[PDB]
């Protein structure tokens, strides 16, 4: 359940699926999210939850550590770059482009279409929440 | 068979809606015997052949049926439905054909601004409309210096006459006559229309209205030509049918002062008007209609005295049919002394009783010249023949005089003819009447086939694509009209006095059964035969065919009439008296085709969407029946065999970029499309590349539409995922 969620999360970090998260994989994920940690910082972070002192973190070390509304709001405010409370196709094409993913304008427009429940051509907060769920 | 995945929609049969939409639950594995369907209850469909696939919604509601990629009966039905009911659109193209569905509601789409909108535009750049067909014929008249025919077919009341009305309105506007033609309608309906078991006001002939134009393509006047008049109806009616309207209009006006000389009983009192047991039509007041008919003659310049002549001749005909013959056994007959119906006939027709009586009961036989007495049977046949001859000649006389008010002295440089014609007619019980009508349809359909074939050729050549399919109905035509064909064998049998419907049937079998695949015999009957017409098989009952085909007018009876004191009567008559109804039908039909073949034809099919004059009301059973009888379903099956979908390279790009990588997008976009398409669709016989367009076989555009759907559905799950990773990682950091 919630457990399998944590696993899916664990796997986001654990790129090579070798069963452990190295400092390099952490810096990779971190750098992705606009972060820029030194190796030192990465080590102290990995050490903080490395129970067996083996330098790397496995799932049960991870699962032990980890044991939303705001999260989506914060996410919405990242897409909506012009704070007008509506996510345009432009704003969504800006973010997805940033995020790595290369879509066509038709693909973007479709996503807006599907998330636009009240058929007004753009995505508001509740529409964004509803689509994420 | 990879189209039948999960959530895929199909059409399945339904006893009430004809076709029902259904969605696939489980993918179909090649070998499966049942489909897991979902109606909006779940089902287990009994399969080796799969059900019809629904078209993708981007093709639905299109202006031109031939744009549907799954080009089949339920697609056609559904598309016309949604356009008709959701969008209130009564007009839809089917290639070059205009389909018009009767809304039973006056629409504001016929005004001047709309005429001006259609004027000067090209076929297809505007929405389907009767005005566009009119504009085409008008344009091509001037352009090709060729005369045009607008053929408007369908069952009476389904909208033929409304369509003709607006074609003319259009011509009058972009170039009096439209007014006069409209005013003659009650005249033509009264002498040319009748109640049948399926229609209260059915046209039993084809009306060809020549619109004439000068050198400057302005209307100068009109010329009404008539063909295919149904003679048999003058002296015979099946159960629940009437003779032509005007007889009832007269019999319902029997007590009017001016009609007392006519000595009319009620309709149930005349042999020629009672046989069907239906002297009235609900909602119709024949007495009122008589007034309207008299008014129309007045508007068209037919003198009050000539109108009385018309009525004398019709009453004459009525009384003539009541003349009783007495068998002085058995090759001999007489008429009772001072016989009332004969006395009235002779009075109304201005001829001498004894002279008429004698030639009703004798034949002049001319190596020697005898005056033969005739049997009752021969005398009734001759009398009936005479009745039919009087009526037809009267019908012509009336048309000629209508034409006097329509002709112009102006030289005529060109014309556009609007043909008002019935389509295919199939009842539960089909007779000689229906046989002639469906014969006529086989000939019109042939002109249509050949025309479409020609235009296809040009279009292929214009796009530099080789050729193609022609579905020839000459065999059917020949089975009907060639030597030893149906009509010829029927004539043969009629000149044998020992001939019957049954002996005729038998010779049909000996000549054609298992010899012509279009001819069949019902297993349990020797009194019927089955013809595979263009649109459907039709079973005819042989009964009455000999009696209705006979038409031998006795020369001496005509001579009596020609010497009449009633001076209008000889004007009617200013072998051939042994020709036959079927043969005269053949002649009339060939005349019609001569006129039609000497023009560029344009096609309008008018259909009834329901049986109760319900405003915008779409009954699937009625519609399928109407589409089939008007030829649309068969034409579309033919279209669906070739390359019906046709896209510009531009449009192919605009729609299917999303299927393209950037590695194969070029500058020569047309070459991109060729290479892109040769990748998506491996079978190269599924498409052909032309100068400006790609031609696709059926289904192909639909497949591309599923790929496009698939891509966009995956693009959406992908976006949703890469925002789930991004938000999970941000949660945990
Ligand atoms: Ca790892
Ligand atoms: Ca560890
Ligand atoms: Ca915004
Ligand atoms: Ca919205």
């Amino acid at each position: 359940e919630q457990i399998a969620e944590f696993k899916e999360a664990f796997s986001l970090f654990d790129k090579d699926g070798d069963g452990t998260i190295t400092t390099k994989e952490l810096g990779t994920v971190m750098r992705s999210l606009g972060q820029n940690p030194t190796e030192a910082e990465l080590q102290d972070m990995i050490n903080e939850v490395d129970a067996d002192g083996n330098g790397t973190i496995d799932f049960p070390e991870f699962l032990t550590m980890m044991a939303s509304e705001e999260e989506i709001r914060e996410a919405f405010r990242v897409f909506d770059k012009d704070g007008n409370g509506y996510i345009s196709a432009a704003e969504l094409r800006h973010v997805m482009t940033n995020l790595g993913e290369k879509l066509t304008d038709e693909e973007v427009d479709e996503m807006i279409r599907e998330a636009d429940i009240d058929g007004d051509g753009q995505v508001n907060y509740e529409e964004f929440v509803q689509m994420m769920t | 068979s990879e189209l039948y995945t999960k959530f895929a929609r199909v059409w399945i049969p339904d006893p009430e809606e004809v076709w029902k939409s259904a969605e696939l639950l489980k993918d179909y594995k090649p070998g499966d015997k049942v489909l897991l369907l979902h109606l909006e209850k779940d089902l287990e469909y009994r399969l080796g052949e799969l059900p019809h696939l629904r078209n993708p919604d981007i093709l639905v509601g299109e202006n031109d049926l031939t744009a549907l990629s799954y080009l089949h009966e339920p697609a056609v039905l559904h598309n016309l439905r949604v356009r008709f009911i959701d969008s209130k659109l009564i007009y839809t193209y089917c290639g070059i054909v205009l389909v018009a569905i009767n809304p039973y509601e006056q629409l504001p789409i016929y005004g001047e601004d709309i005429i001006n909108a259609y004027s000067g535009q090209n076929m297809g750049d505007m929405d389907p409309h009767i005005f566009a067909v009119a504009e085409e014929a008008y344009k091509q008249m001037a352009r090709d210096e060729r005369n045009q025919s607008i053929i408007v077919s369908g069952e009476s009341g389904a909208g033929k006459t409304v369509s003709a009305k607006y074609a003319m309105r259009y011509f009058a506007t972009v170039s009096n006559v439209e007014e006069k033609v409209l005013a003659s309608n009650p005249i033509m309906e009264s002498i040319g229309n009748a109640k049948t078991t399926r229609n209260d006001n059915s046209s039993r002939f084809g009306k060809y209205i020549e619109i004439g134009f000068d050198k400057r393509y302005r209307i100068i006047g009109a010329n009404m030509r008539t063909y295919l008049l149904e003679k048999s109806r003058v002296v015979f009616q099946a159960e629940e049918e009437r003779n032509y309207h005007i007889f009832y209009q007269l019999c319902a006006s029997a007590k009017l002062p001016e009609f007392k000389m006519l000595r009319l009983g009620n309709a149930d009192s005349f042999h020629y008007t009672k046989q069907g047991g239906s002297p009235m039509i609900e909602g119709v007041d024949d007495a009122k209609e008589m007034a309207h008919t008299r008014q129309a003659c007045t508007l068209l310049g037919i003198s009050e005295s000539y109108q009385m002549g018309i009525f004398r001749i019709l009453a004459g005909i009525l009384h003539l049919g009541n003349v009783g013959f007495a068998s002085r056994d058995s090759d001999s007959c007489t008429i009772p002394p001072k016989h009332e119906p004969l006395t009235i006939f002779c009075d109304l027709m201005g001829v001498d009783y004894e002279e008429m009586c004698h030639w009703l009961c004798h034949r002049k036989l001319a190596t020697e010249t005898y005056i033969k007495p005739i049997s009752k049977l021969q005398a009734t046949n001759a009398r009936d023949a005479l009745a039919k001859h009087i009526y037809a000649k009267l019908f012509n006389w009336i048309v000629d005089h209508v034409n006097q008010a329509l002709h112009s002295a102006v030289k005529q440089h060109s014309f556009i003819g609007v043909l008002d014609i019935y389509g295919f007619e199939t009842f539960e019980i089909n007779s000689f009447e229906q046989f002639c009508i469906n014969y006529a349809n086989e000939k019109l359909q042939q002109q249509f086939n050949m025309h479409v074939f020609k235009l296809e050729q040009e279009e292929y050549m214009k796009e530099q694509i080789p050729w193609i399919d022609f579905y020839d109905n000459q065999p059917c035509i020949n089975l009907i009209e060639s030597k030893l064909g149906i009509l010829d064998l029927l004539d043969e049998e009629c000149k044998m006095p020992k001939g019957t419907d049954d002996t005729w049937a038998q010779k049909l079998y000996n000549t054609h059964l298992n010899k012509c695949a279009l001819f069949e015999k019902p297993r349990m009957s020797n009194k019927a035969f089955i013809i595979k017409h263009f649109a459907d098989k039709v079973e005819y009952q042989c009964e009455g065919f000999l009696e209705k085909n006979k038409d031998t007018v006795f020369e001496e009876q005509i001579k009596v009439l020609k010497s009449s004191k009633f001076k209008m009567l000889p004007e009617l008559f200013q072998k051939e008296h042994k020709k036959t109804v079927g043969h005269q039908f053949r002649n009339s039909l060939h005349l019609l085709m001569e006129t039609l073949n000497a023009t560029t034809p344009h096609y309008v099919r008018c259909i009834k969407p329901n049986d109760f004059k319900f405003p915008f009301t779409f009954d699937e059973k009625r519609a399928v029946q109407q589409l089939r009888a008007c030829g649309v379903l068969e034409t579309i099956r033919i279209s669906a065999a070739g390359f019906p979908s046709r896209w510009t390279y531009q449009e192919f790009f605009s729609r299917y970029r999303v299927l393209m990588k950037q590695k194969d997008v070029l500058g020569d976009r047309k070459q991109t499309c060729k290479n892109v398409l040769e990748k998506l669709i491996l079978d190269k016989d599924k498409y052909q590349f032309g100068k400006t367009k790609i031609f696709f076989r059926a289904g192909q555009v639909a497949y591309l539409e599923k790929l496009r759907a698939d891509k966009l559905r995956a693009a959406c799950i992908r976006i949703q995922k890469t925002i789930r990773g991004w938000l999970l990682r941000k949660r945990y950091l």
